[PDB]
RNA sequence: AACAGUGGUAGGAGAGCGUUCUAAGGGCUGUGAAGCCAGACCGGAAGGACUGGUGGAGCGCUUAGAAGUGAGAAUGCCGGU
RNA sequence: UAUCCUUGGGAGUCAGACUGCGAGUGAUAUCCGUAGUCGAAAGGGAAACAGCCCAGACCGCCAGCUAAGGUCCCAAAG
RNA sequence: GACCGAUAGUGAACCAGUACCGUGAGGGAAAGGUGAAAAGCACCCCGGAAGGGGAGUGAAAGAGAUCCUGAAACCGUGUGCCUACAAGUAGUCAGAGCCCGUUAACGGGUGAUGGCGUGCCUUUUGUAGAAUGAACCGGCGAGUUACGAUCUCGUGCAAGGUU
């Protein structure tokens, strides 16, 4: 028998096109460029969810350097002086109290000063 | 307000408030008590060292279940090379009811 | 010379500015004409602020 | 609301659209009065339709003039007449002879 | 779940002096006060900073011999267009000039920098119009 | 085919060197491959053949759907009869005859049923018996079919 | 369970998703089938449902069989713009 | 430490590139032996830079320790 | 008939070896569908007419003569969010403000700012290339069948097997 193959393309390329909504000009429209875009922007989003792992610890040392350096001390004297003064495990996300009570903070850093002299 | 470790990570809890957390194999309805307490907040302060000795913090199930689809999509320029596979990471819910330190 | 490459959507719309027409100029009636031009004859009976001709 | 429409009109779109875009939006004396005085291909055959339309609003729904605006207007394309023109060097040149149709809604404002 | 800012902060007044002082180890500090990095509410995407005013420009200090080898160009844009100028006639002509550029140098590129570089007031002498925000002392700490 | 499409035969006229109007990428050009006359059949062992009679045989047994009678007359070949005779019987699905010999009156009066069929001891085969549910048969078919078997 | 492993072109091996036709059983449609349109649903992928509009008479599920079996590129062919 | 042999079924490939280490040339202004990487390998460092240095991506996490390289501001850390 | 169903099947489902091309031998197309039934829109209004708006037939007039269904490219009207100091393979991760409210789900649309980021295929030792190819959309378009050779797997019988 023949197989005509109709009414299989167009409902595969129109999911292409559904995942290209809010793109810029004829990238949302032909479906060539679409499929170029939709694929390039499978491993743009592979490569950043690794790289959001990574940003944010830098902004969380950025904000307990200050905080560290509007008390006396710097940042890596001040990690040292927990990873001496037993550990207390806190990560810098955790450290981040900083900016919500900073009373707490202060404790933390007389502890670390305390054990670091 | 306490800073409890679960799941490989560290988060922060006051009573009454709700949290996703790693799946504890725990059936939906008992109560779960979380041992490593970190800090202690509000009025008196405690820093334990390792750990804050003797305090449990007791959370209550009431959902497990899958976060949104990832749909992970690679590819490798003019060497005919793709690879789709889709994800979806299982949590389970928990609200705290007791910090009891 | 032939053009290296299409104009998109956006580009011929952009340029297609100001490429309009303008309103006239509108006066009025002469003798009970009908909306006459200005510094010219009633569309009625070639009339001048009611003085008409031809 | 009352509609007048033109179909297949030789002329071709984009020069109808033109004197369209003066009278959207207007009242209908005033559109009548600008129409009557630009010098272009496309202004009787507007001022026609939209004669139609006010003809239609009062006979069969019963309106009155002199309170109606143009509520919607545009200008549509329709089907293409395609010549061929000798060119240079026993070659040929395909020739686009378009049409449109015309659409005026009138309301009571 | 960190908190960033938006909109719901306040910026300060300070008030260095520049005399004595050498170029470079100033304008680190003073781009580092301006991106807003001394406090614990920083936040890349957002204006945190304060606003600086310097004040005696005129009596900064180099060392070495760059005041009469330091040489300052730009380019017009036009052809064989290339103006010079030495650290000398900078200094003594447009002083306030020099420690703009400085600074300027010193902050990211993008429209968050140039926004940035607009809370920097530089005035040759000792005297600012600057009475109603109030501003307040500020020693170099590095 | 390419060649047995009417025309072509020469080249049609910076394009593509095209060869021929018929061509399999042209609009009504050749079709390339695609079906042609053949004959599906083969044949298998003789004794695969008679085991494979045998099991169909013994299947119905197995169940009892096999319902063996004295045997089958018909005086008239009256349509009436027939089914009065399968209404006689628990057969209210499609059911296969067997007699021995052949009958006129019997093949002619049940002819017409749209789901009986009527076939001589020597004309048995294993798709018919296993189509049919129930399997009606004379015992002389019995005896004839055991004989030959 | 406990250990151990999972980059990959030319290539070798394995398991699967879809389209048209045929055979039996089982059953859905004028109280609206195939097709078309929209949506924030479900699987590890190829893919599959569920609601609403249009449409106005044919289609699908389970197990087997047979193939004119799946399109982004050939200065591909035809048509429309 | 787990690789090795024999038989049988299928292949593709057929006189590649660069960088270290030891011998012989143009005119030490290509040759052979040996090891690596790319070809078929993403990530971090050399400002950008197939072949150099570190190191081998099943997937998710807003957790931690380190290699090459670094800690005045661009840009995390003296 | 486990053959096609209007780019398929004869070149030709339609006044087809016709129209058209060539001095001549010769080459050689495109083009199916109102409705069960013409009951194919009497009559009124605008318009020179074409074309429209009512009324009417009909289950449907959005079935009105290229008339079942009506996708994509392409052309427009209205509106929610953003946009006139800004350097761009335009996407992805983070993120204020504004507008909504779903197959209730750690929801939807838009998006100021920050980080990263040299399209697809072919070929080559090596390509972002200034090495080749594609204006866009849609349809058609490439590992088969017959007869021999050898190997794997399955079934029947077995010193026999088989027409």
């Amino acid at each position: 028998p023949r197989v005509k193959g109709g009414t299989v393309t167009r409902k595969r390329r129109k999911k292409v096109l559904k995942l290209a909504k809010g793109y810029f000009g004829s990238k949302h429209t032909l479906y060539k460029v679409a499929n170029q875009q939709v694929m390039k922007s499978g491993n743009y989003a592979f490569r950043d969810r690794r790289q959001k792992k990574r940003d944010f610890r830098k902004l969380w040392i950025t904000r307990i350097n200050a905080a560290a350096r509007m008390n006396g001390l710097s940042y890596s004297r001040l990690m040292h002086g927990l990873k001496l003064s037993g550990i207390e495990v806190n990560r810098k996300m955790l450290a981040d109290l900083a900016v919500n009570d900073l009373t707490a903070f202060n404790q933390l850093a007389d502890a670390a000063k305390a054990q670091l002299n | 307000y306490a800073i409890i470790k679960t799941g490989g990570k560290q988060i922060k809890v006051e009573e009454g408030q709700t949290v996703y957390i790693e799946k504890l194999a725990a059936e939906a309805g008992e109560t779960v008590t979380f041992e490593d307490v970190l800090f202690v907040g509000g009025d008196n302060v405690k820093v334990g060292n390792p750990t804050v000795e003797g305090a449990t913090v007791t959370a209550k199930v009431e959902k497990q279940g899958r976060a949104k689809k990832i749909t992970v999509f690679r590819y490798k320029p003019k060497k005919n090379v793709h690879k789709k596979q889709g994800h979806r990471q299982p949590y389970t819910k928990v609200t705290i009811e007791k910090i009891n330190a | 010379a032939v053009p290296f490459r299409r104009t998109s959507k956006m580009k011929k719309r952009l340029r297609r500015t100001h490429f309009k027409l303008n309103v006239p100029g509108m006066t009025e009636c002469p003798s009970c004409g009908e909306m006459k031009l200005s510094h010219r004859v009633c569309k009625a009976c070639g009339s001048y602020n009611g003085k008409d001709i031809n | 609301q009352a509609k007048a429409v033109a179909r297949t009109v030789r002329i071709a779109p984009r020069k109808a659209r033109l004197v369209m875009d003066l009278i959207r939006g207007k009242q209908v004396g005033e559109a009548v009065s600008i129409l009557n005085l630009t010098p272009r291909a496309a202004s009787p055959i507007i001022e026609k339709v939209l004669k139609s339309a006010i003809a239609n609003a009062e006979h069969n729904y019963e309106m009155d003039a002199n309170n109606l605006v143009i509520s919607q207007a545009f200008v549509d394309e329709g089907p293409t007449l395609k010549r061929f023109r000798p060119r240079a060097m026993g070659r040929a040149s395909q020739i686009n002879k378009r049409t449109s149709h015309i659409t005026i809604v009138v309301s009571e404002k | 779940t960190p908190m960033a800012n938006a909109s719901t902060i306040e910026r300060k007044w300070l008030v260095v002096d520049a005399a004595g002082k050498t170029l470079g180890r100033l304008s680190s500090e003073v781009a580092a006060i301006l991106r807003g990095k001394h406090k614990p509410t920083y936040t890349p995407h957002v204006d945190t900073g304060d606003h600086v005013i310097i004040i005696n420009a005129e009596k900064i200090e180099l060392t070495g011999k760059k005041l009469t080898d330091k040489i300052y160009y730009r380019h017009t844009q036009h052809p064989g267009g290339l103006k010079s100028r030495t650290a000398l006639e900078m200094r003594t002509n447009y002083p306030e000039k020099m420690l703009e550029l400085a600074i300027k140098g010193m902050l990211p590129k993008g429209s968050l920098g140039r926004q940035m570089f607009k809370k920097l007031n530089v005035y040759r002498g000792s005297e600012h119009p600057h009475e109603a925000q109030k501003p307040e002392v500020y020693e170099l700490r590095g | 085919n390419r060649s047995e499409v009417r025309g072509g035969g020469r080249k049609p006229w910076g394009r593509a060197r095209q060869g021929s109007i018929r061509s399999p990428q042209w609009r009504g050009g050749g079709v390339v491959f695609g079906p042609t006359p053949r004959s599906y059949s083969y044949k298998l062992p003789k004794k695969v053949r008679r085991l494979a009679i045998k099991s169909v045989l013994s299947s119905k047994v197995i169940d009892n759907n096999i319902i063996v009678l004295e045997d089958l007359t018909l005086d008239t070949a009256k349509t009436k009869e027939m089914a009065a005779i399968l209404k006689g019987l628990s057969v209210e699905k499609k059911a296969l005859i067997v007699t021995a010999d052949a009958n006129e009156a019997v093949a002619l009066s049940a002819r017409n049923i749209p789901g009986v069929t009527v076939v001589e001891a020597n004309g048995i085969n294993v798709l018919d018996v296993v189509n049919h549910e129930k399997l009606l048969i004379t015992k002389a078919a019995v005896e004839k079919v055991e004989e030959v078997l």
